[PDB]
């Protein structure tokens, strides 16, 4: 059973876009739809539900600016939104709805899709390995908006990986850094990949870290 | 649906030509039929619809014995009180539910309905009682409300008033002293073969 | 609307020990509650439903009790992996389901001191015309630790800047990385780049360095 | 059953009569106001009548009601408001005296702005001393001998209150007794006030110094080495408004109007209130009611019907929110829809409140609210925000001075003025004046706070206070004098919350909610909560100031100390213009 | 949705008639059935209404001693029977579905007779099948017009076309008008050219489907 | 017992137009419970508006339902072909009472009739009954005076009129006037004419014929 977001990224204040969610494991005709949105101050959001006789519910300050849709033929669900105001940054979940009597609860979620409302201008980021039990890593500098993932050698690599969370810089862009601690027996024995992504400027980069 | 289908009677509760007061609050009992929910939702008329105990999502999945459609007209501002464990002059004196309640909430703004130039004082709430009402209780009566010590038996004056007093509904309204109509679904789950269900394909 | 309310709001246990979480309601509903656990860089999974029955897939170890108000989730025995924000949730009105503000269980572990690396920047940064030096602190409890930065000598703060990752499933340590943002030009006037750290873990306070060679 | 829940069961069943009896009345009065019929204005008395015979109905079953046997002091707030025969006390002779006086002398001030023409745009001594005097000859010795009875009476309706007098009656309207820490006695309105003035003094003698110093290159044969009081431009000398006319800074600088603006992109009514609403949005309050677009009469309506037409903002109760004013494609309209929404936005937030508490913390409150909606819509920064004001276009250090002054002589010229008629009115009415001396000292207090000589001496058959509006139709005056200082307060407070950069004039609110909840956080109360709590709720002081007022004009006041180096600044109380 | 009914009939003074009315399209027992008439030539006039539901019924003052209106949940049929029949029931008599007044309680709904029947034609007269009388309009003395009176004929319709549907321009055909007798008369009228009048030959197709009369008849012009 | 009362009860409009129809009531009517109907010549009546406003499902943008307490009106914005019908008002607030209705005419032009008289044919004679016809051809308006004048004797209830639909080309009418007579009554009398007064009509329009002739 999987949930899968797509969409998020940057959007202007009073634009709009749309959000969709693959679904895989279930019957997903017979399963209640719900999006939940996450912010940094007020929490978990609840944002819409769509059920399985066609019905959709919002909150009042949702209503009438998004729009849940669902396909049962494809596996999938929608949230088409407008009007999009700074107060709708946040995370959005897809999550499942099921109920053992009458009690109901959200079973499955997401993976969580960053929708980032901000005027500022998109940037690609700029890469740049660090040279080296010793430990390396990738600095991914200025970039605009959020997210940037970070993978060591296409997902090989796991186990001494620490990817810190970005840090906004004076000049309102962000920045962030990914390191891995390796057996200095392993130097030059074994070349290390970072695969940098940054989906809302489709800046996909592969640099090669290795003893200078 | 077949023609011969036996639906249950939503359209007629919702769609009543006038609703009662809050404090005569009307009952309206729903039995032995085949429940359509399909009329209720995504409703472009309606401004509030909650559910307490089940989720609207499984209504059409649900068996009840009886199924109990309660409807008034409330002001904008007080549509809140018309819920499970909720405190005002309309909750208390007027219309509680229980803070177990299984049912469901559905209100809509009919300003254009019961509005008129000049001020539509039709509808009655009460406010004043000497005591809480129980849930589901209605109360009715035109005793005088003793709010001193002194008594004043049938007769109104100082420190006594008439318990009900009449809501005014003009088309200029503010958006919460405008009029909106109320409809209660409660659901019942009493130990007796259930009635009211919900489509054939669901249950 | 229905109003939750969680308390402690953040808490910190041992790996073994019993943690003790408790959720508030605006108003009395009944048994409709859902537990919730939520990791640093993951979605929400559900631990409990109907405030007292175990979701599958979740360890016995989780436990949940309550009815009315008052509502109750228990780690019989705390593990390093349930370092995470614990949220409650209410099944009472629908379709207007309201959550918690979360706690969040760190774990107390023994003292670990930070494996200190020092990074020079790229040749490939110098053609853009600035120079990032980062420093790592790697693995190490508890959180707290100092870090300094050195330009032949010279003590330099406001160009540098600091961060800091969640607390590991794993080994529930902790790590972090200091950037020194210097010109070109300003990089060309230093020779030899060091940074400083001090933490309760380490004796005295440590240094790692390279040269512009 | 006590005092204090009898008091409660019968207040709320007075907000239920009172809610629905006055929006009768409401509705009364907004047919006549926007349809000037002689049907409309029978259907407004007869409303506005039920409405006048409901509440000394219900004031008569609210004192059965004692204050002391009442804890509960949102309640005590509401009663004390409700149960007030105040001037139904003296006898029915004397209090249809005191009617009759109020009718004669209300009625002879307006039958008796042609001469205000002339005492606005004449540049003749002998007109403006004609128009001048002969209006303090006619009415001035007409209202003498009634404004002496009307002193007696309005004392012993004063003194039958409790109040030492009628002074202390209106000095009751900033009193607040019974919350620790923010009570405030009917004597500290007027230490306050004399505190402020002081700091007053500095910037008012440079204004002084400087309108002293272009009037006499007007008038170089009617000047003094105080000033004339028929040269102050207006007919008592309260606004010194239009006497930029010569006592302009630069008369090389342009003066800023983006009425142009608004006729280039053909603003209409509906965009001006719109680019207003998106203001109070900007900071977090929220966009006017449905009931508002439906209602409102923002343009004029032809000639099929006149209105009123004076720029009001209404509160009609039950929600329902409202502006009158036949707008046009003027900079004066569009800062004054800001102005009347500021009120409204004021009336939307304590609507929440009991009835008798929807009001302004005090008398001048609810006009400081108005004022700062304006100031904040007249900067450069908010003209090129919308897009009036080129984006190339920017200001110097003298188009800077030149706004300043203009300010100033309307602000900073009244406030001499207010405490001037108000300290005589006090003085007079608890009796410190004695009655053949009214004049002289009204003259000898114009001479030495406002700095004005009379140019004909009096005799004391004259009353030339009585020649304002305010005094004639009995007013109290000092809320003028306590909302401009409120103004600047509310605005520090707000510039502070916005994180405004430069001086106070400059400030812009937009696109701030911390600015909006502080403002907010006051606007819900009302007259809910004491006024010093009110205002605490903006500033973070209880009590009244001028510094947040001299921050306004401090890049003027050192341009007025560096043009009055060599001016003669200050007055000497001695000098006539017929000596 | 659809509503069909019986089907024209005909009968005699103080009998009774039996209109049926078949539902489909909708929850049948959800809503409920009006009945309203027309008299020919005037306006609607309601009758009664009945529930699907419970068999509860409401019927104008009018028609209170008299009709009797039934449903059948199994056939999805509505009934209206109107005994002690008079000359002036003589309307054409229309069912419909009901949002007016509610099934299960009885209490009125907003909204009004949405679904229409077609309608049937029920005529009540003294008077019996009887054949029309045709006879000829013969031009008197440039656009000449020739006529064709049927007269005397029950009960209604008839159709009347000139040249067996050859000549429709010009053309008026007059509504029936019901006569003392009981029985209705007609006239049928064209405009025809004067160079074209001794030409060609002018014949009126009366058809009278009810007594199985079909008559076509010269106008000869004198 | 309330009734509607729809008046003028026949409108005459040119296509394209507004039209305004009005239906008052007795005593007051709850808008909630009064309703408008659209029947075109021959069909059955159709639900136009409900509730005073709302519209029905399969009605077009042209229709908008107002009114209020008493008086009530049904607008049509603009005059399509399909639109000139009848229109019935009703109300639900007391029992169920149907208005009188208002025929929507299309306003055509002032057009006089062209007059048509014909003798009883020799076959009506030998079966002893006389209908003598006057035809009235094409004319607007519909109102219009026909005289039966027997000799010199105005006749009156023996004559009957009918008249047809409005025309689906140049909007006009057509009627019919006939005079039934006995064979006995009919060889009693020399001259028959009808004498026709229309508002087209520059003079009121006699034919007649001698009986045997
Ligand atoms: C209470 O009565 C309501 C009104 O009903 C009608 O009139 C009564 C007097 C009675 O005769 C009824 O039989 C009659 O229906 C009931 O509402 C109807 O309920 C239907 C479901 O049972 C619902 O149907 C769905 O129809 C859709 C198309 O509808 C049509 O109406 C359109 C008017 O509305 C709009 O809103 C939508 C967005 O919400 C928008 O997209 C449109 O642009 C438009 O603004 C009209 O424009 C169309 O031409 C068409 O006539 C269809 O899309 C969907 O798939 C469903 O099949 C009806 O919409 C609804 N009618 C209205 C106008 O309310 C209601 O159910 C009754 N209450 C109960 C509890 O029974
Ligand atoms: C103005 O007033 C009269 C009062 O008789 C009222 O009838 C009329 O409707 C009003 N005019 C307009 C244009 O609203
Ligand atoms: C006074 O009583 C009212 C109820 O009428 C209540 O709302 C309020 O809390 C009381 N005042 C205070 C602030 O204690
Ligand atoms: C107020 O303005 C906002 C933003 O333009 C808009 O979304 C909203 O509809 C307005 N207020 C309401 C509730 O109508
Ligand atoms: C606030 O900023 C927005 C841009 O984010 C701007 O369009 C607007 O003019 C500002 N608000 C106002 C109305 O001053
Ligand atoms: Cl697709
Ligand atoms: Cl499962
Ligand atoms: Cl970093
Ligand atoms: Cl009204
Ligand atoms: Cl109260
Ligand atoms: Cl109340
Ligand atoms: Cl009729
Ligand atoms: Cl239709
Ligand atoms: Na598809
Ligand atoms: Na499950
Ligand atoms: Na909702
Ligand atoms: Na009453
Ligand atoms: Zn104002």
């Amino acid at each position: 059973v999987q949930l899968v977001e797509s969409g998020g990224g940057l959007v202007q204040p009073g634009g709009s876009l749309r959000l969709s969610c693959a679904a895989s494991g279930f019957t997903f005709s017979s399963y209640d739809m719900h999006w939940v949105r996450q912010t940094t101050g007020k929490g978990l959001e609840w944002v819409s539900t769509i059920g399985t006789a066609g019905d959709t519910y919002y909150p009042d300050s949702v209503k009438g600016r998004f729009t849940i849709s669902r396909e049962d033929a494809k596996n999938s669900l929608y949230l088409q939104m407008n009007s999009l105001r700074a107060g709708d940054t946040a995370v959005y979940y897809c999550a499942r709805g099921d109920s053992s009597g009458y009690y109901y609860y959200f079973d499955y979620w997401g993976q969580g899709t960053l929708l980032t409302v901000s005027s500022a201008s998109t940037k690609g980021p700029s890469v740049f390995p660090l040279a080296p039990t010793a430990a390396l890593g990738c600095l991914v500098k200025d970039y605009f908006p959020e997210p940037v993932t970070v993978s060591w050698n296409s997902g090989a690599l796991t186990s001494g990986v620490h990817t810190f969370p970005a840090v906004l810089q004076s000049s309102g862009l962000y920045s962030l850094s990914s390191v891995v601690t390796v057996p200095s027996s392993s130097l030059g024995t074994q070349t290390y990949i970072c695969n940098v992504n940054h989906k809302p400027s489709n800046t996909k980069v592969d640099k090669k870290v290795e003893p200078k | 649906f077949p023609n011969i289908t036996n639906l249950c009677p939503f359209g007629e509760v919702f769609n009543a030509t006038r609703f009662a007061s809050v404090y005569a609050w009307n009952r309206k009992r729903i039995s032995n039929c085949v429940a359509d929910y399909s009329v209720l939702y995504n409703s472009a008329s309606f401004s509030t619809f909650k559910c307490y105990g089940v989720s609207p999502t499984k209504l059409n999945d649900l068996c009840f014995t009886n199924v109990y459609a309660d409807s008034f007209v409330i002001r904008g501002d007080e549509v809140r009180q018309i819920a499970p464990g909720q405190t005002g002059k309309i909750a208390d004196y007027n219309y509680k539910l229980p803070d177990d309640f299984t049912g469901c909430v559905i209100a809509w703004n009919s300003k254009n309905l019961d509005s008129k130039v000049g001020g539509n004082y039709n509808y009655l709430y009460r406010l004043f009682r000497k005591s809480n009402l129980k849930p589901f209780e209605r109360d009715i009566s035109t005793e005088i409300y003793q709010a001193g010590s002194t008594p004043c038996n049938g007769v109104e004056g100082f420190n006594c008033y008439f318990p009900l007093q009449s809501y005014g509904f003009q088309p200029t309204n503010g958006v919460g002293y405008q009029p909106y109509r109320v409809v209660v679904l409660s659901f019942e789950l009493l130990h007796a073969p259930a009635t009211v269900c919900g489509p054939k394909k669901s249950t | 609307d229905i109003q939750m309310t969680q308390s402690p709001s953040s808490l910190s246990a041992a790996v073994g020990d019993r943690v003790t979480i408790t959720c508030r309601a605006s108003q009395s509903i009944g048994s409709y509650l859902n537990w919730y656990q939520q990791k640093p860089g993951k979605a929400p999974k559900l631990l409990i439903y109907a405030a007292s029955s175990l979701q599958s897939g979740v360890p016995s170890r989780f436990s949940g009790s309550g009815s009315g108000t008052d509502f109750t989730l228990t780690i019989s025995s705390l593990q390093p992996e349930d370092f995470a924000i614990y949220y409650c949730q209410q099944s009472y009105v629908s379709p207007t389901y309201t959550f918690g503000p979360g706690t969040k269980v760190d774990i107390k572990r023994t003292v670990a001191a930070p494996s200190v690396f020092i990074f020079p920047p790229s040749d490939e940064q110098l053609k853009s015309g600035t120079a990032s030096v980062v420093c790592l602190l790697n693995n190490f409890y508890p959180r707290e630790a100092k870090v300094q930065w050195k330009v032949d000598n010279a003590l330099q703060s406001g160009n540098s800047q600091e961060s800091v990752t969640e607390q590991d499933s794993k080994d529930s340590t902790y790590s972090l990385s200091s950037t020194l943002t210097l010109s070109k030009a300003d990089y060309e006037k230093h020779k030899v780049y060091a940074c400083e750290v001090t933490h309760q873990g380490l004796s005295s306070p440590v240094t790692k360095s390279f040269n512009r060679g | 059953s006590t005092i204090e829940e009898q008091a409660k069961t019968f207040l709320d069943k007075f907000n239920h009569e009172a809610e629905d009896l006055f929006y009768q009345s409401s509705l009364a009065s907004w047919n006549y106001n926007t349809n000037i019929t002689e049907e409309n204005v029978q259907n407004m008395n007869n409303a506005g009548d039920k409405w006048s015979a409901f509440l000394k109905e219900q004031s008569t079953l609210a004192q059965m009601y004692p204050l002391q046997e009442i804890q509960n002091l949102t309640v005590k707030l509401q009663l004390q408001a409700l149960q007030q025969n105040g001037s139904s006390v003296l006898s029915e002779d004397k209090s249809k005296r005191l009617n009759t006086i109020l009718n004669t002398m209300s009625t002879i001030y307006s039958t008796g702005p042609g001469l205000n023409e002339i005492m606005a745009n004449s540049l003749d001594y002998n007109e403006r001393l004609w128009a001048w005097e002969s209006w303090r000859s006619e009415v001035g010795k007409q209202l003498r001998p009634l404004y002496e009875e009307y002193v007696v009476l309005k004392n012993e309706m004063a003194r039958a209150n409790h109040y030492e007098d009628y002074g202390d009656y209106w000095r009751g309207d900033y009193e607040v007794n019974g919350v620790d820490g923010y009570d405030y006695s009917r004597g500290q309105l007027i230490e306050d006030v004399e505190h402020t003035f002081e700091e007053i003094k500095p910037l008012y003698e440079h204004l002084h110094a400087y309108v002293r110093a272009k009037l006499m290159n007007a008038y170089p044969s009617y000047i003094s080495p105080c000033l004339p009081a028929h040269l102050l431009g207006d007919m008592w000398g309260r606004f010194w408004t239009n006497l930029y006319s010569l006592t302009v800074p630069f008369g090389q600088k342009p003066n800023i109007d983006v009425t142009d603006a608004m006729v280039d992109q053909a603003w209409d009514a509906q965009r001006i209130f719109k680019e207003a609403e998106k203001f109070f949005v900007s900071v977090g309050l929220p966009n006017m009611t449905q009931g508002f677009w439906e209602n409102s009469m923002l343009t004029d309506p032809g000639n099929v019907q006149k209105a009123v037409c004076h720029p009001t903002a209404w509160d009609l109760g039950k929600g329902d929110f409202r502006i009158l004013m036949c707008t046009k494609v003027t900079m004066d309209d569009f800062l004054t829809a800001h102005h009347e929404m500021g009120h409204i936005q004021y009336d939307m937030a304590y609507a929440a409140q009991p009835f008798l508490l929807r009001n302004g913390a005090n008398e001048g409150f609810h006009e400081a609210v108005g004022e700062i909606m304006s100031l904040s819509a007249a900067t450069p920064k908010h003209l090129k925000s919308i897009g009036l004001l080129s984006p190339d276009f920017q200001e110097d250090n003298e188009t800077e001075i030149n706004f300043l002054l203009k300010q100033a002589l309307t602000i900073v010229g009244t406030l001499p003025f207010t405490y001037m008629l108000e300290k005589w009115r006090w003085m007079v009415f608890k009796g410190e004046i004695p009655k053949d001396q009214w004049m002289k000292k009204w003259w000898e207090m114009k001479r030495e706070i406002v700095g004005v000589v009379e140019p004909v001496p009096h005799d004391e058959t004259y009353c030339d206070p009585a020649s304002l509006f305010h005094v004639s139709n009995d007013y109290s005056f000092i809320r003028y004098y306590t909302r401009t200082l409120y103004q600047f307060q509310f605005q520090e407070a707000l510039c502070q919350a916005a994180k405004h950069e430069g001086p106070l004039h400059k400030c812009d609110i937009s696109n701030s909610t911390e600015a909006g909840q502080k403002l907010f956080n006051m606007l819900r109360l009302g007259k809910s909560e004491p006024w010093t709590l009110a205002l605490e709720n903006v500033v973070g002081a209880k009590n009244m100031n001028v510094r947040p007022l001299l921050n306004y004009f401090e890049p003027l006041f050192t341009w007025l100390k560096d043009q009055n180096k060599n001016s003669f600044v200050g007055w000497s109380t001695d000098w006539s213009p017929y000596a």
